[PDB]
């Protein structure tokens, strides 16, 4: 043929077809053992979500949304992903004493549901209402932007204390317990408003620490609606906004390290 | 082109003094015109050499960039330019991706260039050299005066005159001479002085007396002749255009390289393409499309490969620099490995090139004395008052001298004023006797006949050193049987006795056999006068026989030759034990040619040529079956008449081949000759009749110190002391390279397979890049370099000296075996090693196996900042891409680890590292080296930003061990079969 | 610990960068020294 004979090609297929399946065979192998020295509920590493990211709803070409206020399909792109979210906080979603609880309706410390151990079953989270997210189809002038902290199993985010001075000094200071969110352009061409569990522009400690999507899960993160009424229209504003905390970190390079980027624009 | 260069000449050494002057329109006399010679100027041009034309070094460097590797790199270079141009217009991209990585590539291409390009050098001054033979001016007889002329402005027609001492200007008609010798070795590799005469003496123009030529000088007395050739024209001026116009041509290195670049070329084009379109089958944006081809060029061009090549024969070149053995052409450095077939000159290659006293016949007997630069062998007589006797004729019936200031070198190495019997003469003595000038001193020469064309002997009347005596002692040397016919008794033991018929018949056996071994013999025999019939003061006239030459005692026969070098019998053996076929190629007499031959072992013992058979049976030779004689001598004369088909009849016909009296153009015809059989052949001469055979040569080979300066421009390597040993050197350290070099590309091709598998799955399992385009150089022109190029320094695994020349069509560097090994099995093995250390780092980040399939789409998207992992947690872009880029860097980590077991086995083809060793001390740096740097590329900080490298865990280092150890026992499981069983199959699949 | 479980999410890359360019430094040297044992 090109090589050899049928008897050479042949044995030549032989060959390949148990090296190859031995080979596959090994590398199995060697996958079953890394798995079986991993824990089903928490990884072994956490060092690189370590400060947590914050991410929001409005699905950013850029980190920017831009559209036209007297136009429909102009904003349709970012109320499609914005449902999506808060299609998750539903109230039938959360029904009955499992695996969901009723906690306090204003900002709360932590809560230990035990170790991360399957000794108990589905550890029960804090149930929250998109109701408690008020004014926010979605703003079709001005939008109605939703804020998040990235989960991060067994992370307790510990809020600053009142000892020196503050970017918003002390006002609405629930220092015990609320992680504040504080958005910002100088450039002061906006309206910000802010809402949230309990009315605080912050995430409730409550609903910390998380356990994992194999210890709870239907779990629900707290949510921050941020809404900017700006009386300004027709130019990109670069608006920032930024969480604060002990265990809260930035960088220069992942620019959604505890903070966000959005280029709003109303062109209208 | 050069078909009609490689013919023999025509002449007109035939015709009358006169009937030349009518065909040149010249005096003999007044010589001509000053107009007249003006005239043949313009028309004929000048008598100069032109330089043929050469290709620039431009053209030379660029036709290297574009080579199978280099086309490829640039198609890489362009289409990332090409994505960046895309990007740039479409979505601002800040990046520097496409941009530098382009910019890269294409430094590559241009860097790769310079190597090839050294690699592939051609320093040639052929014609340059011939240019240095024509003097600068020339003495001419113009309108009946002598005046000296630039000679360039010799034109065919004048008449010009030359004595000792300057090169002839042109070729001449030799129409009035006085005691006129030259010396012919630029056509006949010849030195010793030919008399040059009016008289037509041969036929043959190269070998009459009538005609002197150009590129040779005249050594003594007068001579005067009609230019008949200038320039180009003369009969050396074309060897020149034939010399330095043959086509060069491509080594056999050189085409194995070319070969296995086609083959990975072709793989390259193959999976490049197969998979361009099943991305877009799969529906991917062709500006995805591009970026994974991008890649796969990267993967499977191994870029650091051409260049590690070069590097492995530059190293194998300053080894044999060490050895006195110096090489023009880097390729050069393995031709010698794959030779077949040796084309030797004799004169001053072979042999020492000078008369050296070879035997004695004294007492009835024959002594050998030792012909050896460094007198290696042993002595044949001292006792004997009969050697006494005879050693003082030696040194007192010779004119010869040592030149000034020699005191320092070696008495077989000084230069002698004098012809080279009476240098020989003198060499012997003084060697064995001291100095010969105190025996000179101690018997003062008063009168003496020196060698006369008529007497045929040279004789000499000393004053008798002994005090006892102080008379008058005769000497005389000459032609055995002339020395004979002068002789009444014989100088037997000490005691002279009449010569009866008894030992004039063992002098005939003697002077037969020493005439037979192609020695010239000399008759020696003296002579004491009665102290009564001459005086203290007796007047002997050397003009009249005033004294008696007759009745005289004969002592002994002396012979000589120009000896073979001392390594050249064990050498040629040596060749031949390798399966070395070696020809005799000499513008030498046949009688001395073949005396030679059988000297240095180019004859065996016991073989024949057809005369030979027909002497031996007294038989005529056309009674004689051909094919019985397996040794022939041809003579350049009969060659002439021959076709090339009958030629190569003649090579293929016997074993033992020597070519005497050939002329430089059919060196080259029987270089062509074995050639045109298919074998590699080697050239090995010093002379300047060596030149176009040495340029035909696969590689020629020159004599460093006896070398002419033609040669050694005409050679691919030199021998700078002349060492012929060197020879069997060069061919052993030419195989070694060409087995070291198929270790040293498996090494380098193995690791393809573990920078392509990842591109591959990341389209057909959707998965994280593991391995980036980066990484990929990082390993090619960064951690493989050291160890790839280490393999160089591997001793041989068996005895190369014991087999076979490779066949140049069957034995290839890069084979079907050599593929199957490095891209079927061990780079497969080290493909999963890099995976198994991936899917490590990133399930014990969060992203287990299972999750991984189909998760690009999201992973990749810049916008989502927020990607679940197994375990429910969430990653922004920035996070998620520090995680995957420390998969890049473990993965660039898990090669490294799993080439350190691929070094180790690429180590030998057969034996085992237990039977091998670990003594390749460059190799060992390799591996401590290449970790080094692979350390330092993920702990250096900033490296995360120029290579997108990330600092590694120690445990991270330890994920591909297990299958560095697997490669370790597999392949020395495998040679373990290969050894245990030559049959074949393990063989015939995977040895290399 | 419970609610001071910061170490955690730490790892010390400066140590680790420290001894992996001690290790790679020295792995030099020695290198450097098995070859020149003869140049
Ligand atoms: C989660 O809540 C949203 C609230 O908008 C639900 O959207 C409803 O969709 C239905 C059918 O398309 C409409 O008739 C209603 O007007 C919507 N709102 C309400 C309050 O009912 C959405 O269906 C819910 N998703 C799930 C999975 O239950
Ligand atoms: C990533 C995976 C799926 C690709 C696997 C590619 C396999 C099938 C390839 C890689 C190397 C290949 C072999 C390389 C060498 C030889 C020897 C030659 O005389 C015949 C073909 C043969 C035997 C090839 C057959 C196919 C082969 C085994
Ligand atoms: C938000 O909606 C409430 C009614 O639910 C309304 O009273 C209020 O004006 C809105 N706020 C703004 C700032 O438009
Ligand atoms: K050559
Ligand atoms: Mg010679
Ligand atoms: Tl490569
Ligand atoms: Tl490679």
């Amino acid at each position: 043929f090109l090589g050899r004979t049928g008897s050479s090609w042949f044995k030549i297929f032989l060959f390949y077809l148990i090296f190859y399946g031995c080979l596959a065979g090994i590398f199995i192998g060697t996958i079953q053992v890394l798995l079986l020295t991993l824990s089903d509920f928490e990884p072994k590493y956490q060092d690189r979500v370590a400060p947590p990211g914050l991410s929001h709803a409005p699905y950013a070409i850029k980190t920017e949304i831009s559209f036209s206020i007297s136009n429909p399909k102009s904003y349709e792109s970012f109320v499609k992903s914005m449902h999506k979210l808060m299609d998750l906080y539903n109230e039938s979603s959360q029904a009955g004493n499992s695996p969901f609880e009723d906690c306090s309706d204003t900002p709360a410390d932590y809560i230990k549901r035990g170790d991360l151990d399957d000794s108990q079953g589905q550890k029960k989270a804090c149930r929250f209402s998109r109701m408690w997210l008020k004014n926010c189809g979605y703003a079709e002038g001005k939008p109605c932007v939703v804020a998040k902290l990235n989960r991060i199993i067994g992370f307790y985010p510990k809020p600053l204390k009142n000892t020196t001075d503050l970017p918003e000094e002390l006002q609405a200071n629930y220092n015990q317990y609320v992680l504040p969110l504080r958005c910002a352009a100088r450039e002061k061409i906006g309206s910000i408003e802010y809402f949230g569990l309990g009315g605080y522009a912050g995430f409730p400690l409550q609903y910390y620490p998380y356990y994992g999507k194999r210890l709870q899960k239907k779990y629900l993160q707290p949510l921050l609606a941020i809404q900017f009424t700006n009386l300004t229209q027709n130019m990109e504003l670069r608006i920032e906004c930024k969480v604060y905390g002990e265990n809260i970190d930035y960088s220069e390079k992942d620019r959604f390290r505890g903070r966000f980027e959005v280029k709003i624009e109303v062109k209208s | 082109l050069d078909e009609l260069k490689k013919e023999v000449s025509m002449d007109d050494h035939k015709l009358s003094l006169d009937e030349l002057h009518n065909k040149y329109g010249t005096d003999l006399t007044r010589g001509l015109t000053n107009a007249r010679a003006k005239e043949i100027l313009a028309r004929d041009g000048p008598n100069s050499l032109t330089p043929p034309p050469t290709t620039p070094e431009w053209i030379k460097f660029c036709r290297q960039l574009f080579g199978g590797f280099s086309i490829l790199l640039w198609i890489g270079a362009i289409l990332c330019f090409l994505a960046y141009g895309i990007q740039a217009a479409t979505e601002d991209e800040p990046a520097n991706d496409n941009l530098y990585l382009g910019v890269v590539l294409s430094t590559v291409v241009i860097v790769t260039g310079c190597f090839s390009y050294y690699q592939e050098a051609k320093s040639s001054r052929i014609m340059d050299s011939f240019k240095n033979m024509v003097p600068q001016q020339a003495l001419v007889i113009r309108d009946g005066e002598k005046s000296t002329i630039n000679a360039e402005f010799v034109v065919a027609g004048d008449l010009v005159e030359v004595k000792g001492g300057d090169r002839i200007p042109a070729d001449l008609r030799i129409i009035s001479a006085h005691g006129c010798k030259v010396d012919n070795s630029s056509l006949t590799g010849e030195s010793e002085p030919q008399t040059r005469s009016p008289e037509f003496s041969s036929e043959n123009p190269l070998e009459t007396r009538n005609i002197a030529f150009f590129s040779t000088n005249c050594v003594e007395g007068t001579a005067r002749g009609v230019v008949v050739y200038t320039g180009d024209r003369t009969v050396m001026g074309r060897i020149a255009t034939l010399a330095s116009g043959l086509e060069v041509g491509r080594t056999p290195i050189a085409i194995e390289i070319e070969h296995f670049i086609h083959i990975i070329t072709g793989v390259a084009v193959f999976l490049g393409v197969s998979f361009f379109i099943l991305s877009l089958i799969l529906g991917y944006s062709w500006l995805e499309a591009v970026i994974f081809l991008i890649g796969i060029i990267v993967a499977n061009v191994p870029e650091g490969l051409l260049a590690t090549v070069t590097v492995c024969l530059t190293l194998t070149a300053k080894r044999m620099a060490r050895k006195n053995c110096l090489v023009k052409n880097l390729e050069a450095v393995e031709t010698l490995g794959s030779t077949s077939t040796i084309c030797s000159d004799k004169t001053g290659t072979l042999t020492q090139n000078r008369m050296t006293v070879a035997h004695m016949w004294f007492d009835n007997q024959i002594h050998e004395a030792d012909t050896t630069e460094n007198q290696s062998g042993a002595a044949f007589d001292k006792t004997s008052a009969t050697w006494s006797a005879l050693s003082r004729i030696a040194a007192l019936c010779n004119r010869a001298v040592f030149q000034a200031g020699q005191d320092n070198v070696p008495i077989l190495k000084r230069s002698v004023a004098g012809d080279a019997s009476e240098s020989a003469l003198l060499k012997c003595i003084e060697l064995c006797c001291g100095s010969v000038q105190g025996m000179r001193d101690r018997n003062p020469k008063i009168v003496e006949i020196p060698f006369n064309s008529t007497n045929k002997y040279q004789l000499s009347i000393h004053e008798n050193e002994k005090s006892s005596e102080s008379r008058y002692l005769l000497v005389m040397k000459g032609a055995p049987e002339r020395i004979l016919d002068r002789c009444s008794t014989i100088l037997l033991n000490g005691a002279e006795e009449p010569l009866k018929e008894d030992m004039k018949e063992a002098f005939q056996n003697a002077y037969l056999e020493l005439g037979g071994l192609g020695e010239r013999v000399l008759g020696f025999c003296h002579f004491a006068l009665p102290e009564d019939k001459y005086n203290e003061g007796y007047p002997f006239d050397a003009d009249e026989p005033n004294f008696p030459t007759t009745d005289l005692c004969f002592v002994g026969l002396m012979a000589m030759i120009d000896p073979p070098r001392a390594a050249v019998p064990d050498a040629v053996g040596k060749c031949r034990s390798a399966g070395i076929k070696v020809i005799m190629v000499t513008g030498d007499h046949p009688i001395t040619a073949k005396a030679i031959a059988k000297g240095v072992g180019i004859i065996s013992e016991g073989n024949e040529t057809i005369e030979d058979i027909a002497a031996r049976l007294n038989i005529p030779i056309g009674q004689v079956n051909p094919r019985d004689a397996k040794a022939c001598v041809v003579h350049g004369s009969d060659l002439k008449d021959l076709s090339t088909e009958v030629l190569d009849d003649i090579l293929h016909y016997h074993t033992e081949i020597v070519f005497a009296r050939t002329s430089p153009q059919q060196k080259l015809i029987i270089v062509e000759g074995c050639q045109r059989q298919g074998a590699i052949v080697a050239v090995t001469g010093d002379g300047v009749n060596d030149s176009p055979a040495l340029k035909k040569a696969d590689i020629g080979v020159a004599m460093g110190i006896s070398g002419s300066d033609v040669s050694k421009q005409a050679a691919d390597m030199i021998l700078l002391d002349d060492n012929f040993a060197s020879i069997v050197t060069g061919v052993e350290e030419g195989r070694l390279i060409f087995d070291n070099l198929k270790k040293s590309i498996a090494y380098t091709l193995t690791s393809n397979i573990p920078e392509i598998t990842p591109f591959l799955v990341f389209i057909i399992g959707n998965v994280p890049l593991p391995l980036g385009t980066v990484t990929i150089l990082c390993i090619d022109l960064g951690t493989d370099m050291v160890p790839a190029i280490s393999l160089a320094y591997e001793q041989a695994e068996s005895d190369i000296m014991k087999r076979q020349p490779r066949n140049p069509k069957t034995d290839k560097l890069v084979n079907e075996r050599l593929i199957s090994m490095a891209y079927g099995q061990i780079g497969m093995i080290q493909a999963l090693g890099g995976f198994f250390s991936y899917f490590v780092i990133l399930a014990e980040n969060g992203f287990l196996p299972m999750d991984l399939i189909g998760k690009r789409v999201r992973w990749d998207d810049r916008w989502i900042s927020d990607v679940e992992d197994s375990f429910g947690q969430q990653w922004t872009y920035e996070q998620r891409k520090i995680v995957e880029f420390t998969c890049h860097t473990s993965f660039f980590i898990s090669i490294v680890v799993v080439q350190w077991a691929d070094l180790i086995i690429c180590k030998t083809r057969r034996n085992s590292i237990f039977q091998q060793g670990m003594k390749n001390k460059i190799l060992i740096f390799g591996l401590f080296e290449e970790t080094a740097l692979a350390a330092f590329l993920s702990y250096c900080p900033g490296t995360d930003v120029a290579l997108r490298m990330y600092p590694l865990k120690p445990s991270w280092w330890f994920c591909a061990f297990p299958y560095s150890l697997i490669i370790f026992l597999y392949d020395e499981m495998r040679r373990f079969i290969i050894r245990r069983s030559p049959g074949g199959w393990v063989e015939q699949e995977t040895y290399y | 610990e419970g609610p001071d479980n910061d170490e955690r999410f730490t790892y010390d890359y400066y140590r680790l960068r420290v001894v992996g360019l001690i290790v790679a430094a020295v792995l030099c040297v020695i290198g450097i020294i098995i070859l020149l044992a003869g140049k």
